[PDB]
C-alpha cells in the first residue's frame, strides 16, 4: 500500500487494485453506491426546489424530465399532477445507495484482499480469458433485462410520455412496438449528417420499445453465449488480455456513448420531450420564423411573395431538394420535426393554406414560449446571447446536457487513448522505459 | 571597505537572494503588485472613464482594474507631488495616480529582475541566456504600456491593468488597428503559438523516450541529479520523429537553443507591430482590393466582411469608451445589418 | 401518528450519522471490535427497520 | 501539531472564504438586482 | 539553508499561540476598515448613493490637466 | 437560513473526524 | 416536497454536494499518511 | 505468403516514412485533402457561404492574396448536409455551395485522427513508451472543434472555421460577439496554456543552453560540443537548479529532469485542452461570464464596468456581422 | 535557529496585507446599494 512495494505513486494509487480482487470490488461497489446517491440527492434537491406551474426547463432539472419522459407524476401537455412519484425515485435511489455504500466499504477496508481464495466462483484472473466472458455475459444478461423494464413501463405499467399524442402531449401506453427489423437496424444504418442522423432521428416511441426489446433480446443472447463459450483464435491473437486492456476498452466505449448522448439530447425531441427539457436548438431558431410570420400576416402581409433582402423569401423559401421551408437564417434549420409545427406541414414541405387559415393560438403560444426559450445562456446564467443584459436567469437543461457529456467523452476518449497505449506497452515489456542494453533502435538498419 | 562589507551581505545565501539588483527589485515590484491589489479593491475609475473598477464597488475578479488616468491629464507622470494631485493622496487615486504608479514602479521592477538575472548567472557560474530571453517580456511591456500611448493623446488608451480591461484593449486593437491583419502580430502568434508546440512536444517526447532506471511503474524515482548518463534516447527519439514527421532533431544543444529563440523572437515581433501602431500606422488595408470593391459591389472577400465588423465595433464602443470625447451617436447614424 | 413517524424519521437521520463515523472506523479498528460487529449487526438491522418504519408511516402522514 | 491537520483546517478555510464570494455574487453589490 | 524550515514552525505550538490571534485580528481590523466606511473616504471611492445626482445623466468626467482636482471637488460638493 | 450552515457543518467534518478517530486509536490508515 | 419532509429541507440542500467530498477525503487520508 | 509480406512492409520500422495501418487510411485522405486544398485556394470561384446567394470569393485568381485568400466553408442551405461531388448536378453546382470544403475537413480530420494513432503504432513498433500520441490529440481537439464540433452545434458547416488566414479572423470576431469567448474560463485557461507554454518554452530553452559543459572553443559554435547519439548529457542540470533555485527560491525550482519534461508536456496539453471543450462547450451556447448591468447604484442606474465597454464592443461585430442574413431580431442560428 | 530573518520579512510584507484584504472583501459582500 505504498510506492516502494506497488511501485505505483500515492497519484497513480488505484492502479495497485488491479491484481487485488476483493478490495477492487470494494471499491466498484462504493463508487457505484455515490452514483445512485447523486441520483437521489440530486432528484430530492431538483424536488425541494420546484415549482408546478412553472416549466421544468425554466428551473434548470435534468433529473425530474426523466421520470416525466415515463409518465410519472405528469398528464396531458407535460402538466405536472402529482410530485409524489418524484419523491419515490428520489428516495429509493437515496436509501439503496447506503446499501451499496455499506458493501462498497466492507468489501474495501476489511473484506478478503483477493477473492480467489475465499472463491472460485468470484475470485478471478484478468488474464483468465474464460472467466473474463463469463463475467462479461452475466452482466449482459443483467443490462438485457434493464432494457426491457423500460419495455414492460412503457407496455404494461402507465406507458410512456408521447410528445406526438393526439390533441397534445399526453402519457400513451405503446401497444404496437416495431419489430421490423428494417426499420429498427434501419436507424443503425442512417447517416449522422443533415437530414439523416442515425439513430438520433427517431421520432415515434414505437421505435424505441421495439428498439429496446431487439437489444433486450439481443444481450441476453449474446451474455448466454459468451458464458457458454470462450474466446476465438482471431479474437485472441488480436486483443490484448489485461486488466487495463479491459478498462480502455470500456473507455472508448463511454467516450462513444458520450459523444452519442450529446447528440440525443441536442437534436431530439422525442425521448427527450420539449415540455420538459425545453427547446432544441433548430426548433427555437424554427419558432421564432413562425412566430413573425404569425405576427406580420396579422398586419396583412402575404408571406409567401414577400422577398427578402437578398431575393430569398422573408418567410418562406426552399430547400435543396425543393421542400418549402421558414426564411432567413433558419434555412439550415429546415429538418427540424416538432408537434406543433407538423399540423401546417403538407406534401412539399409547408402548406401555404395551412398557413393562412389553420394556424391556432396554442401554436402561436407555443412559437413564441420556444423563441424566447432558446438554448442560448451565458455560464452564470443569464438568459439569451452573449450581448443581452442582466434579467432572465435560465440556461436550457439541453445545453446543461450536451456540454457536460461532450466534456466527459471527450476525456474519456484521452482516457482510452492514455489506458490502451500503456496496455500495449505493459503487455510487451517495456512501459516503464527502454531497457538501455536492449534499446531496439540500436539493432535496426539506418533510415539514410 | 564599507561596500565590500555590504556586497557581503546583499549576495549572502538566504532562503532569497537579494543581491544589488535586489534594492532596485523588490521595492519596485513590491509597490506595483500591492498597487493593482490595492486598486482593484478600493480604488474606483468613475471620474477618469466612468467606470466601477473595485471589489468596493462590486466588480469581480474579471471585471475589477487599475484603469489609466484620464486622457485630459495626456502623458502625465500623475506624481503625487506633481501639479495635478498636489500631494492629495485621494484625489491622486481618483486622477488615475495609481496607474503611472504601477506601469513605472513596474518598468524598473522589470529592470532589477533581468539585473537580478545577470547578478546570479555570474555567481553561480553559468551563461546569462535566461536573462537576454528576459528581453522579451519586456520589449513587450514598454513598447505596450509605455511607448504606444506615448504615441497616441494619453496614458487612457493604454492598458488598464484588469482581466476584462485587457479584453477590451484585444477588441479596440481590432475595431480601430485591424491589428489581426498585421505581419508583426502574426509573426507573435507563430512565436507562442510555436513555442507552446515546442513545450509540449519536447517534454512528451522526453517522457515516451526514457530508459528504464528502476522497476517502479512511477518512472519519477528512477532519476539523479547527480547522474551522468541520458535520462532518455535521443537516438531513438531521432528515428521516431524522422519516419513520423520526416525531420527530427539531432543535437540537444541546437534544440534548447531553439526553444529559446522561437518564443523569444516572436514577442520581439510583436512589439515591432505595437510600436508602430502608436502612430496609427497599421495593416489595416489593401489598397489593391479597395479599388477593386469600390468598383465591383459583388467582390466581396473574408478580408472585406472584416472591415464591416471593426466599423461596427468603432462605431457601438466608442461613445462610451472614448467619454472624453462626447461622442453622440443617433440610432440612424449607426452602422446595422438587416433585422440585427 | 405523526408522533411516531417524525421521531422514527429523526432518529433514523441521527443513527445514520452515527453509521457513517462508526462502520469505518470499527473495520480499520486492529484490536477493539469483537466488542463491535454486534453494534454493526445493531444499527443496521435497526436502520432497515426504521427505514420501513417511515416509508409505512408515511402513508398516514401525507 | 500534525501537518496533515493543518493543511487541511486552512484547506476548508480557503473553501469557506471563496464560498462566501460566490455567495456574494448573487447579493447586495454585483448582484445585478 | 539556514532560516527555519516552514513545515517545522507551522507544526509547532508556539507559532499558532501568536497566530490565532494575529490572523483572526487582521481579518477584523479588515472588516473594520470597510464597515466602518472608512474605505469610501480613504480612496474618495463613490458610495451606492454618490454616482449621479438624484436627477444627473452625466458622467463627472475629469475635463482638464491643472484644474483637475478642483473638478473633482465641485463634482464633490454638488453631489 | 442558517440551517442551511448546520448541516454543512457537521456532514463536512463527518468525514475528517473518521481519519482523526482512526488516528488516535492509531487504526489501519 | 411534501409538507411532512419540509423539516430536512436544509439537509436537502447539502446532500448533493456530499460526492464531492469523498474525492477530497481521500486527499484527507493520503496527507494523513503522509502520501506513501 | 505475400499478405504477411504486404503486413510485414507496412509495419516495417525500416522505411523512411513510417506507414503502418493508421497510414494505409492517413496517406491517401491527406493527399486528397491538400491536393483538393491547394487547387482550391488558387482557382476556386466565389463561394455562397451564408447561402443567400451572395458568393465570397476566396482564390488567389478570383482576386485574393496569401492574407485574403481563404477556401470558403459550404453554403448555410446545405446546413449539415453530407454534400460530396455525386451529390451535385454538376461541379460548377458543387463549387458554387462551398464543395471543396466539405471534401478537405472530412479527408484531413480523418487523416489527421489516424495521425494520432500513427504516433502510437510506430512508438510501439520502436518499444517507446506511448504517450506522445497524447500530446497530439490536444491540437487534434482544437481542430475537431472549428470543423466539426462547432457547425454540429449550430447547425451548418458554414459556421465552421474557414480555410484562410482573413477567415480565421472572422471566425474569431463573430465567435466574441455572440459567445463572449474571452469571458470564458475556458479560452483564458488555453490562453495561460499558450502563453505559459511559450514562457516555459523559452524557459527550459535558456537554462539548459546557460548549463552547456564547455567542449567548444570561441571561434566556434556550442552545439557542436554535443554529438549525436552520446551517453552522458551535455548540460550541468545541477548548475541550472541552482541558478533558477536563487532567482525564485529552492523549492520553486525543479531537481527531477523527467518532472521537469513532464510539467512541459502537462501544462500546454491541458490548457489546449480546455480551450478545444471551451469552443466545443460554446458550440451547444454555453457561453462565457454576462455581467451586463451588473453593477447597480442606490436609485437604480447602471454603473459601467470594464465588462459593459467590452459589451459595447460585442454589439458592434453583432449588428454587422453577415448584414443580410439575419431577418428576424434575434441571432439563434 | 534565527527567529527573525530576510525571509521573515519577505513572508509578512505579502501575509500581513493579505489577510487584511481578505477581511475587508468579505465584508464587502454584505454591502446592500
Ligand atoms: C470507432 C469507429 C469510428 C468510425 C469513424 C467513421 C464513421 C464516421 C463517424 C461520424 C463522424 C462525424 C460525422 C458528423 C456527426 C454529426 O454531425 O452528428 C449529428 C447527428 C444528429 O444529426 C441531426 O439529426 C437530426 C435528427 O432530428 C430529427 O428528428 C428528431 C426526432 O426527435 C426531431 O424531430 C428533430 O427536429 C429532427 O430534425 C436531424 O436529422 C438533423 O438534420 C441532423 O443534423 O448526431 C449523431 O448522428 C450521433 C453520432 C455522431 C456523434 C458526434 C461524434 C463526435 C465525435 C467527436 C470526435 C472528437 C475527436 C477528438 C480527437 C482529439
Ligand atoms: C471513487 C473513489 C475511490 C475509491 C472508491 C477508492 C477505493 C480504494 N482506494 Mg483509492 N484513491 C482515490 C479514490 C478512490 N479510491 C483517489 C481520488 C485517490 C487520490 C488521492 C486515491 C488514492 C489511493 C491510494 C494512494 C491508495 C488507494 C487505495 C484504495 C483501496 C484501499 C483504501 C484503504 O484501505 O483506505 C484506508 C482508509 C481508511 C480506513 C479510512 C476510512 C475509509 C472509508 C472508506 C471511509 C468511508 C466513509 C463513508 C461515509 C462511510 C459510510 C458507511 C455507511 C453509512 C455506508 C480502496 C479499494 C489503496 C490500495 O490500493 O490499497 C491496496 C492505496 O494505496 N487509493
Ligand atoms: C457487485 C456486487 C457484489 C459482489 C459480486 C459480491 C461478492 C461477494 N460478497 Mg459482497 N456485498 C455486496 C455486493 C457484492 N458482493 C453489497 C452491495 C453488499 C452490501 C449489502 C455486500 C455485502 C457483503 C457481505 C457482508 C459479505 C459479502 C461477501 C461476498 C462474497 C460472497 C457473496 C455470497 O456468498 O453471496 C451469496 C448471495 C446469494 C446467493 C444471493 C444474493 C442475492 C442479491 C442480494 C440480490 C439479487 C437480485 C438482484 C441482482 C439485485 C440487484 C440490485 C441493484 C444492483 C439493482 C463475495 C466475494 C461475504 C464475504 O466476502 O465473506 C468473507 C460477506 O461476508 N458481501
Ligand atoms: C458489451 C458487449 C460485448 C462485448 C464487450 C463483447 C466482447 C466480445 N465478443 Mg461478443 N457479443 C455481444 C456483446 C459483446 N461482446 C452480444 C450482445 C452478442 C450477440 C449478438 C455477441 C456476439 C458475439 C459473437 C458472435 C462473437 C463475439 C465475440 C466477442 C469477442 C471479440 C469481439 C470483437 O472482436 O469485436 C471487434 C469486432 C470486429 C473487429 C469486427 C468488425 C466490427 C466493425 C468494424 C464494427 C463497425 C461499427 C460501426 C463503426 C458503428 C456501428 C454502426 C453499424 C455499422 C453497426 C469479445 C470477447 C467473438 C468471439 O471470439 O466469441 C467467442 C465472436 O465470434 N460476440
Ligand atoms: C529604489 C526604489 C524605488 C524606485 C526606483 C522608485 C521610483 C519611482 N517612484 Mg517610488 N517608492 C519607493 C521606492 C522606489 N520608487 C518606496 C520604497 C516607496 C515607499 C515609501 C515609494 C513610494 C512612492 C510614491 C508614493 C511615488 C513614487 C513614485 C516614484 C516615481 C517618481 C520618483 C521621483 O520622482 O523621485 C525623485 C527623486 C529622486 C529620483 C531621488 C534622486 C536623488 C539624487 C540622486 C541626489 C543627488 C545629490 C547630489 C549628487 C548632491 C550634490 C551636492 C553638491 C556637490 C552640490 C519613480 C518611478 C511616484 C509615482 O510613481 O507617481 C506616479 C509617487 O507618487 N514612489
Ligand atoms: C491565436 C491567438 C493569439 C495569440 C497566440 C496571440 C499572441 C500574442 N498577442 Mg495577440 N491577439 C489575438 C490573438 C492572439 N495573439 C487577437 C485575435 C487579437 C485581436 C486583434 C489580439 C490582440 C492583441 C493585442 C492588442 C496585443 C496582442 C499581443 C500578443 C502577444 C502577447 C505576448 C505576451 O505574452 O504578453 C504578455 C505580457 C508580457 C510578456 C509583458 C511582461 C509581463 C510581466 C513579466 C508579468 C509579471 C507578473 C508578476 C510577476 C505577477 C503578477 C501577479 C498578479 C497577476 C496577481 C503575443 C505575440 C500584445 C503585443 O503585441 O505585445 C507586443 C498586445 O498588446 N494581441
Ligand atoms: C504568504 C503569501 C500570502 C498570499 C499572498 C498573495 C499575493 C498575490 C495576490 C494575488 C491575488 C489573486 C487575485 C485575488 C482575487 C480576489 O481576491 O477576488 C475577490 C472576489 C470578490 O468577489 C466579489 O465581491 C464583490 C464585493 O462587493 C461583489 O460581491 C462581487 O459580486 C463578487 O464577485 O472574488 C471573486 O471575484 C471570485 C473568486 C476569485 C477568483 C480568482 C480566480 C483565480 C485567479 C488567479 C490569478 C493568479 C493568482 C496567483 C496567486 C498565486
Ligand atoms: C490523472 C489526473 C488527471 C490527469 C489529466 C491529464 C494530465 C496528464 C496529461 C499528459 C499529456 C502530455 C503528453 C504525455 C506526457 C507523458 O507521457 O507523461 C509521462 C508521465 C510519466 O509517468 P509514469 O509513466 O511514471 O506513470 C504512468 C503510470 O505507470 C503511473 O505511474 O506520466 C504522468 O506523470 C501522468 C501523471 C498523472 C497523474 C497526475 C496528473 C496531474 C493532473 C493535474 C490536473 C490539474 C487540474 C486543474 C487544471 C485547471
Ligand atoms: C473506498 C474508499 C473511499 C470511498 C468510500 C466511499 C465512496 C464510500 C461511499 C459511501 C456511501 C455511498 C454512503 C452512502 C450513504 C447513504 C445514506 C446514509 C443515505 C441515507 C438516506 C437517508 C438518511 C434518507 C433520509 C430521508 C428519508 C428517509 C426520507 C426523505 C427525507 C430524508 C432525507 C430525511 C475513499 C475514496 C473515501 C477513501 C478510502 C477508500
Ligand atoms: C499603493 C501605495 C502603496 C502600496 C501599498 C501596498 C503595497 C499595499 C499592498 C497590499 C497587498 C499586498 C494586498 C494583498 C492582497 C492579497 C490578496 C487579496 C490575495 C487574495 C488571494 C486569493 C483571493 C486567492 C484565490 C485563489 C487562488 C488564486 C489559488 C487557490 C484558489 C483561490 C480561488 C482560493 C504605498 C503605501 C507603499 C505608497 C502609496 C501608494
Ligand atoms: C446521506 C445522509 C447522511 C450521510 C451523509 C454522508 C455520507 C456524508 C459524508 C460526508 C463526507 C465524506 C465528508 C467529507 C469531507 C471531506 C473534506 C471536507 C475534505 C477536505 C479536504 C481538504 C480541504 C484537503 C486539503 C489539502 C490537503 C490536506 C492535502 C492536499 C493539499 C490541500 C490543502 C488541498 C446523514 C448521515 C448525514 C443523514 C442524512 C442523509
Ligand atoms: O451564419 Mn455564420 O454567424 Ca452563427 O450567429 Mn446566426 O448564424 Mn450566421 O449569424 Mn451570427
Ligand atoms: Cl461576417
Ligand atoms: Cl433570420
Ligand atoms: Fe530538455
Amino acid at each position: 500500500r505504498d510506492q516502494e512495494s506497488s511501485g505505483f505513486a500515492w497519484w497513480a494509487g488505484n492502479a495497485r487494485l488491479i491484481n487485488l480482487s476483493g478490495k477492487l470490488l470494494g471499491a466498484h461497489v462504493a463508487h457505484a453506491g455515490l452514483i445512485v446517491f447523486w441520483a437521489g440527492a440530486m432528484t430530492l434537491f431538483e424536488l425541494a426546489h420546484f415549482i408546478p406551474e412553472k416549466p421544468m426547463y425554466e428551473q434548470g432539472l435534468i433529473l425530474i424530465p426523466h421520470i416525466a419522459t415515463l409518465g410519472w407524476g405528469v398528464g396531458p401537455g407535460g402538466e405536472v399532477v402529482d410530485t409524489f412519484p418524484f419523491f419515490v425515485v428520489g428516495v429509493v435511489h437515496l436509501i439503496s445507495s447506503a446499501v451499496l455504500g455499506f458493501g462498497g466499504v466492507y468489501h474495501a477496508i476489511r473484506g478478503p484482499e483477493t477473492l480467489e481464495e475465499y472463491s472460485s466462483f468470484f475470485g478471478y484472473d484478468w488474464k483468465d480469458k474464460n472467466k473474463m466472458t463469463t463475467i462479461l455475459g452475466f452482466h449482459l444478461i443483467v443490462l438485457g433485462i434493464g432494457a426491457l423494464l423500460l419495455v414492460a413501463k412503457a407496455m404494461f405499467f402507465g406507458g410512456l410520455y408521447d410528445t406526438w399524442a393526439p390533441g397534445g402531449g399526453d402519457v400513451r401506453v405503446i401497444t404496437n412496438p416495431t419489430l421490423d427489423p428494417r426499420v429498427i437496424f434501419g436507424y443503425l444504418l442512417k447517416s449522422p449528417f443533415g437530414g439523416e442522423g442515425w439513430i438520433v432521428s427517431v421520432n415515434n416511441l414505437e421505435d424505441v420499445v421495439g428498439g429496446h426489446i431487439w437489444i433486450g433480446l439481443i444481450c441476453i443472447a449474446g451474455g448466454i453465449w459468451h458464458i457458454l463459450t470462450t474466446p476465438f483464435g482471431w479474437a485472441r491473437r488480436a486483443f490484448i488480455w489485461s486488466g487495463e486492456a479491459y478498462l480502455s476498452y470500456s473507455l472508448g466505449a463511454l467516450s462513444m456513448m458520450g459523444f452519442i448522448a450529446t447528440c440525443f439530447v441536442w437534436f431530439n425531441n422525442t425521448v427527450y420531450p420539449s415540455e420538459f427539457y425545453g427547446p432544441t436548438g433548430p426548433e427555437a431558431s424554427q419558432a421564432q420564423a413562425m412566430t413573425f410570420l404569425i405576427r406580420d400576416q396579422k398586419l396583412g402581409a402575404n408571406v409567401g411573395s414577400a422577398q427578402g433582402p437578398t431575393g430569398l423569401g422573408k418567410y418562406l423559401m426552399r430547400s435543396p431538394t425543393g421542400e418549402i421551408i421558414f426564411g432567413g437564417e433558419t434555412m439550415r434549420f429546415w429538418d427540424f420535426r416538432g408537434p406543433w409545427l407538423e399540423p401546417l406541414r403538407g406534401p412539399n414541405g409547408l402548406d401555404l393554406n395551412k398557413i393562412k387559415n389553420d394556424i391556432q393560438p396554442w401554436q402561436e403560444r407555443r412559437a413564441a414560449e420556444y423563441m424566447t426559450h432558446a438554448p442560448l445562456g451565458s455560464l452564470n446564467s443569464v438568459g439569451g446571447v452573449a450581448t443581452e443584459i442582466n434579467s432572465v436567469n435560465f440556461v436550457s437543461p439541453r445545453s446543461w446536457l450536451a456540454t457536460s457529456h461532450f466534456v466527459l467523452a471527450f476525456f474519456f476518449l484521452v482516457g482510452h487513448l492514455w489506458h490502451a497505449g500503456r496496455a500495449r506497452a505493459a503487455a510487451a515489456g517495456f512501459e516503464k522505459g527502454i531497457d538501455r542494453e536492449s534499446e531496439p533502435v540500436l539493432s535496426m538498419p539506418s533510415l539514410d | 571597505g564599507w561596500f565590500d562589507i555590504l556586497d557581503d551581505w546583499l549576495k549572502r545565501d538566504r532562503f532569497v537572494f537579494v543581491g544589488w539588483s535586489g534594492i532596485l527589485l523588490f521595492p519596485c515590484a513590491y509597490l506595483a503588485l500591492g498597487g493593482w491589489l490595492t486598486g482593484t479593491t478600493f480604488v474606483t475609475s468613475w471620474y477618469t472613464h466612468g467606470l466601477a473598477s473595485s471589489y468596493l464597488e462590486g466588480c469581480n475578479f474579471l471585471t475589477v482594474a487599475v484603469s489609466t488616468p484620464a486622457n485630459s491629464m495626456g502623458h502625465s507622470l500623475l506624481l503625487l507631488w506633481g501639479p495635478e494631485a498636489q500631494g492629495d493622496f485621494t484625489r491622486w487615486c481618483q486622477l488615475g495616480g495609481l496607474w503611472t504608479f504601477i506601469a513605472l514602479h513596474g518598468a524598473f521592477g522589470l529592470i532589477g529582475f533581468m539585473l537580478r538575472q545577470f547578478e546570479i548567472a555570474r555567481l553561480v557560474g553559468v551563461r546569462p541566456y535566461n536573462a537576454i530571453a528576459f528581453s522579451a517580456p519586456i520589449a513587450v511591456f514598454v513598447s505596450v504600456f509605455l511607448i504606444y500611448p506615448l504615441g497616441q493623446s494619453s496614458w487612457f488608451f493604454a492598458p488598464s491593468f484588469g482581466v476584462a480591461a485587457i479584453f477590451r484593449f484585444l477588441l479596440f486593437f481590432q475595431g480601430f488597428h485591424n491589428w489581426t491583419l498585421n505581419p508583426f502580430h502574426m509573426m507573435g502568434v507563430a512565436g507562442v503559438l510555436g513555442g507552446a508546440l515546442l513545450c509540449a512536444i519536447h517534454g512528451a517526447t522526453v517522457e515516451n523516450t526514457l530508459f528504464q532506471d528502476g522497476e517502479g511503474a512511477s518512472t519519477f524515482r528512477a532519476f539523479n541529479p547527480t547522474q551522468a548518463e541520458e535520462t532518455y534516447s535521443m537516438v531513438t527519439a531521432n528515428r521516431f520523429w524522422s519516419q513520423i514527421f520526416g525531420i527530427a532533431f539531432s543535437n540537444k544543444r541546437w534544440l534548447h537553443f531553439f526553444m529559446l529563440f522561437v518564443p523569444v523572437t516572436g514577442l520581439w515581433m510583436s512589439a515591432i507591430g505595437v510600436v508602430g501602431l502608436a502612430l496609427n500606422l497599421r495593416s489595416y488595408d489593401f489598397i489593391s482590393q479597395e479599388i477593386r470593391a469600390a468598383e465591383d459591389p459583388e467582390f466581396e472577400t473574408f478580408y472585406t466582411k472584416n472591415l464591416l465588423l471593426n466599423e461596427g465595433i468603432r462605431a457601438w464602443m466608442a461613445p462610451q469608451d472614448q467619454p472624453h470625447e462626447n461622442f453622440v451617436f443617433p440610432e440612424e447614424v449607426l452602422p446595422r445589418g438587416n433585422a440585427l | 401518528m405523526t408522533i411516531l413517524f417524525q421521531l422514527a424519521l429523526a432518529a433514523l437521520v441521527i443513527l445514520s450519522f452515527v453509521m457513517v463515523i462508526g462502520v469505518p472506523v470499527a473495520y480499520a479498528s486492529p484490536q477493539d471490535w469483537d466488542r463491535s460487529k454486534q453494534l454493526i449487526f445493531l444499527g443496521s438491522g435497526l436502520w432497515i427497520a426504521l427505514v420501513l418504519v417511515v416509508g409505512v408511516l408515511n402513508f398516514f402522514v401525507v | 501539531i500534525p501537518l496533515w491537520i493543518v493543511a487541511t483546517v486552512a484547506g476548508m478555510g480557503v473553501i469557506v472564504i471563496v464560498g462566501l464570494f460566490f455567495y456574494g455574487a448573487y447579493a447586495g453589490l454585483g448582484s445585478s438586482l | 539553508t539556514g532560516e527555519r524550515p516552514f513545515s517545522d514552525i507551522i507544526t509547532s505550538v508556539r507559532y499558532w499561540v501568536i497566530h490565532s490571534i494575529t490572523i483572526p485580528a487582521l481579518f477584523i481590523a479588515g472588516w473594520l476598515f470597510v464597515s466602518t466606511g472608512l474605505a469610501y473616504d480613504v480612496f474618495g471611492t463613490p458610495r451606492p448613493d454618490s454616482y449621479y445626482a438624484q436627477e444627473q445623466r452625466s458622467i463627472p468626467l475629469v475635463t482638464d490637466r491643472f484644474e483637475a482636482k478642483q473638478q473633482v471637488e465641485t463634482f464633490l460638493e454638488q453631489l | 437560513v442558517i440551517a442551511q450552515l448546520t448541516m454543512i457543518a457537521m456532514i463536512g467534518i463527518a468525514g475528517p473526524m473518521i481519519i482523526f478517530l482512526l488516528a488516535v486509536r492509531r487504526g489501519n490508515l | 416536497l411534501p409538507e411532512a419532509y419540509a423539516i430536512f429541507d436544509p439537509l436537502v440542500d447539502v446532500l448533493p454536494v456530499i460526492p464531492v467530498l469523498f474525492l477530497a477525503l481521500a486527499f484527507v487520508w493520503q496527507a494523513a499518511v503522509g502520501f506513501r | 505468403n505475400l499478405w504477411e509480406r504486404f503486413c510485414n512492409w507496412v509495419t516495417s520500422t525500416d522505411n523512411r516514412l513510417y506507414v503502418g495501418w493508421f497510414g494505409v487510411i492517413m496517406i491517401p485522405t491527406l493527399l486528397a485533402a491538400t491536393i483538393c486544398f491547394v487547387i482550391a485556394f488558387i482557382a476556386a470561384p466565389p463561394v455562397d457561404i451564408d447561402g443567400i446567394r451572395e458568393p465570397v470569393s476566396g482564390s488567389l485568381l478570383y482576386g485574393n492574396n496569401i492574407i485574403t485568400g481563404a477556401v470558403v466553408p459550404s453554403s448555410n442551405a446545405i446546413g449539415l448536409h453530407f454534400y460530396p461531388i455525386w451529390e451535385a448536378a454538376s461541379l460548377d453546382e458543387w463549387l458554387y455551395n462551398g464543395g471543396p470544403y466539405q471534401l478537405i475537413i472530412f479527408h484531413f480530420l480523418l487523416g489527421a485522427s489516424c495521425y494520432m494513432g500513427r504516433q502510437w503504432e510506430l512508438s510501439y513498433r520502436l518499444g517507446m513508451r506511448p504517450w506522445i500520441c497524447v500530446a497530439y490529440s490536444a491540437p487534434l481537439a482544437s481542430a475537431f472543434a472549428v470543423f466539426l464540433i462547432y457547425p454540429i452545434g449550430q447547425g451548418s458547416f458554414s459556421d465552421g472555421m474557414p480555410l484562410g488566414i482573413s477567415g480565421t479572423f472572422n471566425f474569431m470576431i463573430v465567435f466574441q460577439a455572440e459567445h463572449n469567448i474571452l469571458m470564458h474560463p475556458f479560452h483564458q485557461l488555453g490562453v495561460a496554456g499558450v502563453f505559459g507554454g511559450a514562457l516555459f518554452c523559452a524557459m527550459h530553452g535558456s537554462l539548459v543552453t546557460s548549463s552547456l559543459i564547455r567542449e567548444t572553443t570561441e571561434t566556434e559554435s556550442a552545439n557542436y560540443g554535443y554529438k549525436f547519439g552520446q551517453e552522458e548529457e551535455t548540460y550541468n542540470i545541477v548548475a541550472a537548479h541552482g541558478y533558477f533555485g536563487r532567482l525564485i527560491f529552492q523549492y520553486a525550482s525543479f531537481n527531477n529532469s523527467r518532472s521537469l519534461h513532464f510539467f512541459l508536456a502537462a501544462w500546454p496539453v491541458v490548457g489546449v485542452w480546455f480551450t478545444a471543450l471551451g469552443i466545443s462547450t460554446m458550440a451547444f451556447n454555453l457561453n462565457g461570464f454576462n455581467f451586463n448591468h451588473s453593477v447597480i447604484d442606490a436609485k437604480g442606474n447602471v454603473i459601467n464596468t470594464w465588462a459593459d465597454i467590452i459589451n459595447r464592443a460585442n454589439l458592434g461585430m453583432e449588428v454587422m456581422h453577415e448584414r443580410n442574413a439575419h431577418n428576424f431580431p434575434l441571432d439563434l442560428a | 535557529y534565527p527567529i527573525f530573518t530576510v525571509r521573515w520579512v519577505a513572508v509578512h510584507t505579502l501575509a500581513v496585507p493579505t489577510i487584511f484584504f481578505l477581511g475587508a472583501i468579505a465584508a464587502m459582500q454584505f454591502i446592500q446599494r
